């Protein structure tokens, strides 16, 4: 489950924190909010690694880009430069994205489909649980939404998520990307599915399992 | 991994006790040998419904020959009953490769191979599954008609550790059953968790293994 | 005809106090012959760990490639690669056969020497890095291995109950399927000592 | 084309002491990415001192419950009001399952009781009516997960005695029901963290000649 | 073994306090064209039970005659047909999920998702759903289609648990329901903006209203929406 | 082609390899050598699809002989059985794959020891006591498993060969024409000339 | 989809709704499917969104090209430049681009570009799945040299009626007028035209 | 095909084209569509002619056995014989019929049975290939109680463009009125209804 | 099953069938009669599907005892093969038709003559002088061709035989395991114990 709200002075995204293969959960805490620059971030769904490795080719070039013209990276280079890829791979990258930043032009939110379509929104949301947080969207977003009310609204769409939809769980993860400031990125902004404390300690008696040979294994020169 | 061979002591029958749903290893301590009578021995391979249900049911086919003839059945009709029965389901999708063992008098200690194609042969030696082959090997290159009851017991054993070792879809335990003239007689579930260590020492072969 | 689930085979590594674990099964085999009994699937470069499972020739493969990369690294940089560098030159390898991939579940485990700090990661075939404190799970029995994993591990456990931890979880998961097994290694890695145990276990 | 068939995820697992027996169940029912209910039950008395659970396809699954509550029923007119021993029911359900051969109810069934000696009995079942007694078992979706923890902690497998050389197991003994449910709370929270189709809420049947009590705990709800 | 051809999208419904509400659009679809717009896929059966219908409307039809029939056979011979054996939700419910699971077995499947709302003669809520594989569930939230996506996550906030729906008022809950009707009008392009909505209380009885409409739709911020990513005008 | 074995004994390697060449319902040769010389203490037999096991065996016959003159010195079979992985690694990833299964038997002389490799045609290298390819396998690992001693001699060593000829003889449905026998050892490759 | 362009008096104007669909589920209901390739030369787009967004991008940047170079381009050449990209390219797209731009001399202009790349001049055009249910009443209601007004009706209430039967087109009405006068952006809410 | 039924003050009318193709092939130019299952109940057929006459013929059958029992059957239980054989046997047809009746109580009644055999009363109903361009044109021009003059124009019309666009559809338009006074049989040929 | 042949000389008819049995890579029996006595002076040789093929044997054998105790009286080997074809020919168009490919070899006490019947699963009736089901005839009919003679005797016959055993054993890919050899004349059917 991923989102994208604008708000009066900026735009923040969200995302859950469950990697998943087949049915079983690979990770229950992986960052889901990749950095492209500074103050353009990069939230992903579909194939885990498609998703990292066009936000870091394109974070690459954005530096490289952003050094060469003595300027600060604009939302909408990353928008073309991530469009034009996935597009030349027609589909095969499987790389569904929601970009957000703030450039001196102002705040952008838009979001990236593996065939390379573009689409502009003040909200957006991607991933098996958008539709559980779409839901939330269209029920509760206001144009001028406050920083604090954009938060909780982005939020509350990825709790959506995290309880209807099996593909999402775990914890939440904010970026906040204020016009003016640095971007804070609130790594596990909410924690609300803490594993219980188990009944017994499975800890074994040393000696439990049976050693037929050891050896220092040699790690130095 | 089943087998059942005819020696000069009567017959050996061993068996694994694997289950599997695909490479999901679905037991390690299920029986595969179906006392029909005193006399009568079925092997279980394939299917473990199909060869669960029919089995028992041959045992039910068995009890009423012997009510309405006041006789036991032959190893050769018991054999057939089960051969008539999967040859008309043939097509359908049975999967059962059974061995019907047992002593009569009029016939002497049988070995019957039965499948689900409706093959039916009389033999000495057979063996049945996913491991026969690995059975095969080290029974047949060890295999003469004169072994003493207690090694003819042993060789089975150590037939099916051999299969169970190196066939992926065997293994768990071994079963093992003894059938003379006076019937069957158990000789017990021996685990290859214990059995591999203490063959492996006491007879120095698998030297493939890390010892 | 499922690359990952020819030759069989499984690779667990957890963290404890100022240290780590990375335990592997000894099984090569073709479906469902049992071919070898001594195929080990950790290997090491310098103080680094590297489990792969998956199938046998990019097993070999990855390690006689990542050896010759580490070789590089280390003649270049003048000093042994460190774990967190070794799994992005992992990530970067893997992912650039994105269209061809090898058909391995890459398994990282080792200590950072300057930070002192235990370090396992995971990926899936293409590169996608899983960075999990607890433990990593990869191989034909990883359903048996995770299910383990969340019962028995609990953090901050001393080498010699970290042992005893990763080598039942390794045990009890390989006994539920048929392509893993056949004998088993627990590498206990602290700051400077690695001890490595060859393990009993039932060879069916 | 129509598929006849469907997965509704969920997982069961059935465990016997010396003189009890417990058959637990999550209380989730899923399809695909969604969830149809957080309280579904899945575990039935049946009568007789008789718990059972067909997980997989639940429609599969309620027909076949029916079908065997039915058959008790009939038992007692048929055969004057006698008790339908364990075994007995094992054996009815295998020729249920087997029935529909060709056209197989999707499920892992589990029946947990006391056999005729008051002993702890558990039966598990494949789709088509294989069977066969044993101290333990899990089904459906988390089973892969659970199975090898419960060999390891119940049967005690791959655990030797702490100094002899791994020569001597560890002795297989009868487990306290304070201990079973222990087993069976932790192989859930754990099955719940790392499957998907499995959370919500976890229903326990526990089996004595006293008849059939029933806990519930919550599970994590993502 | 069929397909289904004209159709009807999500059926969603909710218990609260005393009784239970159901809702559902008046399309009916023919793939993307919007075929026939005053299709009522709510059918009441007695005053105690509305049966919400989804999927294949020719089967949806069949259904309604099965129901009307029962009505029929349930009068026959029962001086008690309006009191203590009048049909409850229960009994309607436990039918049609009987011919669901049969017709599925007989590889010719009812191409519908049906939940049954109601409340029973003892005052208690009753709320199941059945599909054409004969598969049945109860919660606190039901919905079909789309409902299930992006309905039932709406409700669920009002009622999570069971101990959630004494706390539930009518007013509340048949807010989260036209709401709920609202959002899948957005997002669910085999939807309309006519629907009808059901409410079955334990004092009130049955209450049916018809010809309801979206209303409160946010559009305005299209306006500031230009081109897909660089274009200003 | 189908059947080849190998046996690592004490002091020497042995490769069976079966004589009979199949092409439908004819076996067009019954005296069949599936083996090349790769060095004078290396020995290579092959099994797979026709035309791609001896083009295969050949060309690696030609890279060793070049790589022994180059250098006046003759590979390890540890070296020469790395070389040959490496070129199945790269054919299965290629346009028209190598189907090509290969025994290698070698005596190092700098070690005194006789080595068995097994290789498949994606590359899958072990080194082991006693090996199969194809069919094969299903029968003489189990047999192995019992009968086999690491400290046997060459002679020991051809009479467990003898036992598993004896099995495939019994239990395989084809008929392979009997084998071609060769020990490698610290004196180079013979041939034994009846079996 | 629903789009068209139409000619009148004073230029042209193209029309389209705001609905983007993942098979029944509507990913954007504000889409803008009318996009600039240059001053008063715009296109409506149908198909592939990825197709079309990639065409219309390197359409631009020819006609950016070609203004640097020989000055303002006509509608005719590029309703070439999409052709040529369409045509050349055709088992690799599924576009269909409706081209509408005012000239000075030329006045506006319509080409459609269908799915195979041929290339058609017309008064006025349709296109998009809800196309199919206005045939009838765009043929029936379309005369030559209308007013800004009866222009701006005349879309309005075809793209009403392609709205209200296909469930692929919905949202709000987004027209551009092209004309002398410069550049005109209208939109059409719901409230308004559904109940026309 | 293009048919469609319009109910007015009077009674109702049937219209229909009269165009059968196998593929390109025009297999019959005069088709009669409109057929008689009793004395003022009639349908329209589109979909496989073999399985609409087999159905009609069918109808016509119980309804002829209907009347003998228990006198002139009600529109709606035409629609309810044509529902029953759709339905029940919806594997092996492709059939869409519009029955249209008069009753002297009920007055003009249409009914829509679609591909599944579901049934739909309606003011008026449009059918067959053609009728995908006219569903905009119909919804606009359609009033309830037009005159007879008004609805014979609004078919005419109606049908011209679904001939126009539809390749399937052509030659004549055929229509049938359906009042108290009787039975009327109206056909309107090309040279008059294209230039409208 | 696969191999079966049968050559009528000049007072016998000759019928020889392979001994293996074979499921897989496995040789379960390598000694399986392939035939049935359908009277004391015909004798019936099978091949084809498993099961089906003991099944369909057995079958006709039952149908020509019950004929030779109701009639007291044995059918002449013309009327039961004629009976055999028609059981094929039905088959053929059944839900699941038999896969048998049967020889009947007879003495006609009547005639005093030997007659050799070739029959396959469709019903495909004719009278040979040497006949054979499967790949064998693809050897066995152009070596007859050329050294068959219609006045040989039962031990030419045999050796005649041995030629087509030799040949198969050198050209065929898989074991057969040999063959039984049964002899049909006016004295009725007896087998040689050794070949
Ligand atoms: C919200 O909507 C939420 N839903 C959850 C989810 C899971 O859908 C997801 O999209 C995540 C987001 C990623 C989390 C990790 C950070 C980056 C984003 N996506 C995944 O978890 C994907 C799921 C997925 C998607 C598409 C697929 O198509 C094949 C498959 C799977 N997970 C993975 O891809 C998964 C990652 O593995 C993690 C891991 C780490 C360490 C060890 C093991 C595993 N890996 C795979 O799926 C592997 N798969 C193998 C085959 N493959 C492939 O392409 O094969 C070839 C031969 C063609 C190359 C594809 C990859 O989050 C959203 C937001
Ligand atoms: C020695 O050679 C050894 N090999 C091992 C092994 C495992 O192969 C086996 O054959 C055992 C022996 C049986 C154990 C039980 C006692 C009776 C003997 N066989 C199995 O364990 C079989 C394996 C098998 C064989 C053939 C098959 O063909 C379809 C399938 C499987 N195991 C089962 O059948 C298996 C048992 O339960 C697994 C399970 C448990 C829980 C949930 C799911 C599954 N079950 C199934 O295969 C179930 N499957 C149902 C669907 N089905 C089917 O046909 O459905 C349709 C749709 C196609 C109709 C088939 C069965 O022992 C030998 C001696
Ligand atoms: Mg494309
Ligand atoms: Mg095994
Ligand atoms: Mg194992
Ligand atoms: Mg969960
Ligand atoms: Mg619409």
């Amino acid at each position: 489950t991923i989102v994208g709200v604008k708000f009066n002075n900026g735009v923040v995204i969200a995302a859950d924190t469950r990697s998943t293969q087949g049915p079983i959960v690979a990770d229950k805490n992986c960052a889901k909010l990749h950095r492209i620059s500074p103050k353009i971030w990069c939230a992903g769904a579909g194939t885990a690694a498609d998703t990292e490795a066009v936000t870091q080719l394109i974070g690459s070039n954005i530096e490289l880009h952003s050094l060469y013209t003595s300027r600060e990276p604009r939302v909408v280079s990353a928008l073309q430069m991530l469009k034009q890829h996935l597009f030349k791979y027609q589909g095969h990258i499987g790389a569904y994205l929601i970009v957000a930043g703030v450039d001196p032009t102002g705040s952008h939110l838009f979001s990236i489909h593996a065939h390379g379509s573009t689409d502009v929104g003040y909200y957006l949301s991607l991933g098996s649980g958008s539709l559980a947080a779409m839901a939330v969207l269209e029920s509760h977003w206001k144009q001028d939404l406050t920083k604090e009310e954009a938060i909780k609204l982005a939020s509350d769409a990825i709790q959506a998520g995290i309880w209807n939809d099996l593909g999402s769980g775990s914890n939440v993860d904010v970026c906040v990307m204020e016009i003016g400031k640095d971007a804070e990125y609130l790594r596990n902004y909410l924690t609300p599915n803490v594993r219980e404390e188990k009944q017994k300690s499975y800890k074994f008696p040393r000696g439990t399992t049976a050693v037929l040979k050891e050896s220092i294994v040699n790690i130095c020169d | 991994t089943t087998l059942a061979f005819r020696f000069q002591g009567g017959i050996i029958v061993a068996v694994d006790s694997r289950a599997t749903a695909g490479n999901w290893v679905a037991s390690q301590t299920v029986k595969k040998v179906i006392e029909i009578n005193p006399f009568l021995l079925g092997t279980m391979a394939g299917g473990a419904a199909d060869c669960q249900f029919w089995e028992t049911w041959l045992g039910s086919q068995c009890r009423l020959h012997e009510l309405r003839e006041k006789e036991r059945i032959s190893v050769a009709a018991a054999s057939k009953i089960l051969s008539n029965l999967v040859y008309q389901y043939k097509g359908a999708g049975l999967s059962m490769g059974t061995m019907i063992c047992g002593y009569t008098r009029k016939e002497g200690p049988t070995i019957y191979y039965v499948d689900s194609d409706g093959t039916r042969l009389k033999g000495d030696i057979f063996c049945v599954g996913s491991g026969q082959t690995f059975a095969y090997g080290v029974l047949d290159s060890n295999y003469k008609w004169d072994l003493s009851v207690e090694d003819a017991l042993y060789l089975g054993k150590r037939s099916i550790l051999a299969a169970a070792h190196r066939d992926a879809y065997s293994g768990g335990s071994v079963n093992l059953y003894h059938v003379t003239e006076d019937g069957w007689i158990y000789h017990g579930n021996h685990d290859v968790g214990e059995l591999f260590w203490k063959v492996k020492e006491e007879e120095g072969s698998f030297n493939n293994v890390i010892g | 005809s499922d690359p990952s689930s020819i030759n069989g085979g499984i690779v667990v590594a957890m963290t404890g106090k100022d240290c780590v674990a990375i335990a592997c099964d000894l099984r090569l085999g073709s479906q469902s012959l049992g071919v070898s009994n001594k195929f080990e699937k950790i290997f090491h470069y310098g103080h680094v760990f590297l489990g792969i499972t998956g199938l046998a020739t990019d097993v070999t493969t990855l390690n006689e490639m990542f050896r010759y990369k580490t070789n590089l690294y280390k003649l270049k940089e003048e000093r042994a690669i460190e774990p967190e560098t070794f799994t992005q030159l992992v990530s970067s390898s893997l992912y650039e056969r994105r269209f061809g991939p090898y058909f391995v579940g890459p398994v990282v485990a080792g200590i950072n020497s300057k930070s002192g700090k235990p370090f396992i990661a995971g990926f899936d075939l293409i590169g996608c890095i899983d960075e999990a404190k607890d433990f990593i799970v990869s191989g034909t029995a990883s359903d048996q291995l995770f299910g383990m994993c969340e019962s028995l591990y609990e953090p901050n456990l001393e080498p010699e109950d970290l042992f005893e931890t990763i080598s039942q979880a390794l045990l009890n998961a390989a006994d539920r399927d048929a392509l893993s097994g056949w004998g088993a290694v627990v590498y206990i890695i602290k700051k400077d000592e690695v001890v490595k145990r060859y393990l009993k276990m039932r060879q069916d | 084309q129509f598929n006849p068939y469907g997965d509704n995820g969920g997982t069961i697992l059935g465990i016997a002491g010396e003189d009890f027996a417990v058959l637990a169940g999550d209380t989730r029912n899923i399809t695909d990415y969604s969830i149809n209910s957080r309280y579904e039950p899945k575990v039935f008395d049946c009568g007789d001192n008789i718990v059972m659970s067909a997980n997989g396809f639940a429609a599969d699954g309620d027909a076949l419950v029916k079908r065997f509550k039915n058959s008790v029923k009939w038992y007692h007119f048929d055969h004057n009001d006698k008790k339908l021993s364990i075994n007995s029911a094992a054996r009815n359900i295998q020729h249920l399952l087997y029935g529909k051969r060709f056209f197989p109810y999707y499920v892992h069934t589990i029946i947990a009781g006391l056999d005729e000696d008051g002993k702890g009995a558990v039966y598990s079942f494949d789709p088509v009516g294989s069977y066969e007694r044993e101290q333990c078992r899990a089904g459906g979706a988390a089973a892969s997960l659970i199975m090898p923890f419960l060999d390891n902690q119940v049967n005690f497998k791959n655990q030797y005695e702490p100094g002899t050389n791994g020569k001597v197991k560890k002795p297989l003994k009868y487990l306290s029901v304070e201990e079973v449910i222990k087993l069976v709370r932790d192989s859930f929270t754990s099955a719940t963290e790392r499957h998907i189709q499995v959370g919500d809420g976890l229903e326990i049947l526990i089996v004595t000649k006293d008849g059939v009590r029933k806990e519930f705990y919550e599970l994590k709800r993502d | 073994t069929q397909q289904p051809i004209v159709t009807g999208t999500s059926v969603i419904s909710m218990k609260y306090d005393n009784g239970v509400i159901i809702a559902a659009d008046n399309l009916g679809s023919y793939g993307s064209l919007l075929r026939f717009n005053g299709v009522e896929r709510l059918i009441p059966v007695g005053d105690n039970t509305v049966v919400g219908i989804s999927g294949d409307i020719s089967d949806m039809q069949h259904i309604e005659r099965l129901l009307k029939d029962l009505v029929t056979e349930n009068a026959y011979d029962n001086p008690l047909a309006d009191a203590e054996e009048a049909l409850e939700p229960s009994y309607i419910f436990e039918y049609l999920a009987t011919v669901m699971y049969q017709r599925r077995s007989k590889m010719n499947p009812l191409w519908n998702a049906i939940i049954v709302a109601g409340v029973q003669s003892n005052g208690d809520q009753f709320l199941r759903y059945v599909n054409l594989l004969g598969v049945t569930y109860s919660s606190p939230t039901l919905a079909t289609g789309f409902g299930a996506h992006m309905a039932n996550p709406l409700l669920r906030k009002v009622v999570d648990r069971e101990s959630d729906i004494p706390k539930t008022t009518v007013q509340v809950a048949e807010e989260a329901i036209v709401n709920a009707m609202r959002v899948l009008y957005y997002r669910d392009a085999r939807s309309s903006r006519n629907f009808s909505l059901a409410i079955i209380d334990k004092n009130t009885g049955l209450t049916f209203k018809k010809n309801l409409q979206v209303e409160n739709m946010k559009w305005d911020f299209a306006k500031d929406i230009k081109g897909y990513g660089t274009q200003k005008i | 082609m189908d059947i080849i074995l190998g046996i690592r004994v004490q002091d020497s390697v042995i490769l069976a390899s079966s004589k009979a060449v199949t092409r439908g319902i004819s076996v067009l040769k019954d005296s069949d050598d599936k083996t090349r010389q790769l060095s004078p203490h290396t020995l290579m037999s092959f099994a797979g699809e026709a035309g791609d096991t001896v083009q295969f065996a050949e060309y690696i016959q030609a890279n060793i002989q070049l790589y022994s003159i180059r250098e006046d010195y003759e590979l390890s079979p540890q070296a020469v059985s790395s070389f040959v992985r490496q070129e199945l690694a790269k054919s299965i990833r290629s346009r028209r794959p190598y189907q090509v299964n290969v025994l290698i038997g070698g005596y190092d002389k700098k070690k005194n020891k006789p080595e068995l490799y097994q290789i498949d045609y994606l590359g899958t290298k072990v080194e082991l006591p006693y090996g199969a390819h194809g069919y094969s396998g299903f029968y003489t690992f189990s047999l192995l498993d019992h009968h086999y001693r690491p400290d046997m001699t060459t002679e020991e060593g051809l009479d467990l060969l003898k036992l598993c000829v004896q099995e495939l003889e019994k239990r395989m449905p084809m008929d392979f024409k009997g084998v071609i026998v060769k020990i490698v050892d610290k004196d180079g490759i013979r041939q034994v000339d009846d079996f | 989809t629903s789009i068209m362009a139409v000619t009148f008096k004073d230029g042209v104007i193209l029309g389209a709704d705001s609905r983007t669909t993942t098979g029944a589920y509507i990913a954007n209901r504000v889409t803008d499917k009318l996009t600039r390739v240059h001053d008063k030369i715009w296109c409506c787009r149908s198909g592939s969104a990825a197709d079309t967004q990639a065409i219309a991008d390197i359409v631009q940047y020819h006609l950016e090209l070609y203004t640097s170079q020989y000055g303002t381009p006509s509608t005719e050449t590029a309703a070439s430049v999409f052709k040529e990209l369409c045509y050349e390219n055709k088992d690799n797209l599924t576009a269909g681009i409706i081209v509408a731009g005012y000239d000075d001399k030329n006045k506006g202009e319509v080409y459609t570009i269908p799915l195979g790349g041929s290339v058609h001049k017309l008064p006025y055009a349709i296109a998009g799945s809800g196309s199919t249910f206005i045939y009838g009443y765009c043929d029936k209601n379309f005369r030559e040299n209308m007013s800004k007004e009866e222009t701006v009706d005349f879309i309005k209430h075809s793209l009403s009626q392609a709205i209200k039967w296909d469930g692929s087109s919905g949202g709000v009405i987004r027209m551009v007028v092209l004309t002398a006068a410069g550049v005109e952006r209208l939109i059409f809410y719901p409230d308004e035209y559904e109940q026309l």
